């Protein structure tokens, strides 16, 4: 499969999450995603075929994971935006007020602004701290997906949101949305990963 | 907020 940020993959033939970013760890290919999406050694599939397994994760506390891929996978420096693509150029962290977009398999590509950093989400499993909040909308299934600026700077991966009864927070004004993502930089340094860029 |  071609590994592009934002696309669907399943975990052990049951949950769905979205690909965050293509990365490498030495000769190993992988992608970063959300920790709550799978446990270590869970099987990741893209379009019915096995692409790799969860190599490491931390959830709750943090919400991060990376999946090591078989070498048949093609890592691409891109994030899906409809039929188009946003090229990944690096991971400079944007400040509050900066505009940002996110990509995932439920709601597609959505944009908004970073509204706060170092937010704690209190999920049923336990607290996840240190998250950044934006007001781009998102829905169940978008977890693990790319948050990136239009300029191509990778910000992080989707963690959670104030989901409404329709499965997303796209039907409430931006002012009322809390969509939270896990910062990319601590994930890259914790697993010694390098981002694929173009 | 809930995971996703």
């Amino acid at each position: 499969a071609n590994i592009v940020g934002g696309i669907e993959y399943s975990i052990n033939n049951a949950s769905l999450c979205s690909v965050g970013f293509s990365v490498t760890r030495g000769a190993t290919k992988g992608f970063v995603t959300a920790g709550h999406c799978g446990t270590v050694n869970a099987t990741a599939r893209i379009g019915g075929a096995v692409v790799g397994t969860f190599a490491a994760r931390v959830f709750p506390g943090n919400d991060r994971a990376w999946v090591s891929l078989t070498s048949a996978q093609t890592l691409l420096p891109r994030v899906a935006n409809g039929s188009s693509f946003v090229t990944v150029r690096g991971s400079t962290e944007a400040a509050v007020g900066a505009a940002v977009c996110r990509s995932g398999r439920t709601t597609g590509y959505q944009c908004g602004t970073i509204t706060a950093k170092n937010v704690t989400a209190n999920y049923a499993e336990g607290a996840v701290r240190g998250l950044t909040q934006g007001n781009a909308c998102a829905g169940r299934g978008d977890s693990g997906g790319s948050w990136i600026t239009s300029a191509g700077q990778a910000q992080g991966v989707m963690s959670g949101l104030n989901v409404q009864s329709n499965g997303n927070n796209c039907g409430i004004p931006a002012s009322q949305r809390s969509s939270l993502f896990e910062r990319l930089q601590p994930i890259l340094s914790q697993y010694g990963l390098s981002l694929v860029t173009g | 907020a809930a995971p996703a």
